[PDB]
């Protein structure tokens, strides 16, 4: 006994009865880039010497 | 050595020219040495003089982000002091 609807026989009209998940997709003409490694760019200001 | 006509004369001729030299080495093949006429080496003596004495010291700090230029180059002497 498992209380999970794993396999059910169903009519061919209820094949598209699982369309209930709101997906959020992005446009093809925009871009997505990962700038995680951009938090390490930077130079160190040296001290003036004599 | 220093004459206003001897300083204006050239050396790209068959008549007057420069003459090479050569001296030996311990294991390597014999490397050449160039002999320049002393008339036109004194104009190199007057303008390269504060570079021969400046890199003559032995001490120096070799850092890339350091602004100075004398510590990162070094020319030793003939015998290892």
């Amino acid at each position: 006994f498992i209380n999970k609807r794993i396999v059910e026989r169903v009519r061919v009209g209820q094949i598209l009865a699982v369309l209930n998940r709101r997906f959020v997709a992005y446009k093809g003409k925009m871009r997505i880039m990962d700038i995680t490694q951009s938090l390490k760019m930077g130079t160190k200001l040296a001290a003036p010497t004599v | 050595v220093f004459t206003d006509e001897e300083l204006h004369k050239k050396y790209n001729s068959v008549e007057l020219y420069q003459t090479k030299g050569s001296r030996d080495v311990p294991i390597k093949a014999t490397r050449t040495i160039y002999s320049i006429n002393l008339s036109v080496l004194v104009p190199q003596l007057i303008v390269t003089l504060p570079l021969n004495e400046y890199f003559s010291r032995v001490g120096g700090i070799t850092s890339p982000d350091y602004k100075k230029i004398g510590g990162k180059v070094i020319v030793g002497d003939l015998e290892a002091t």
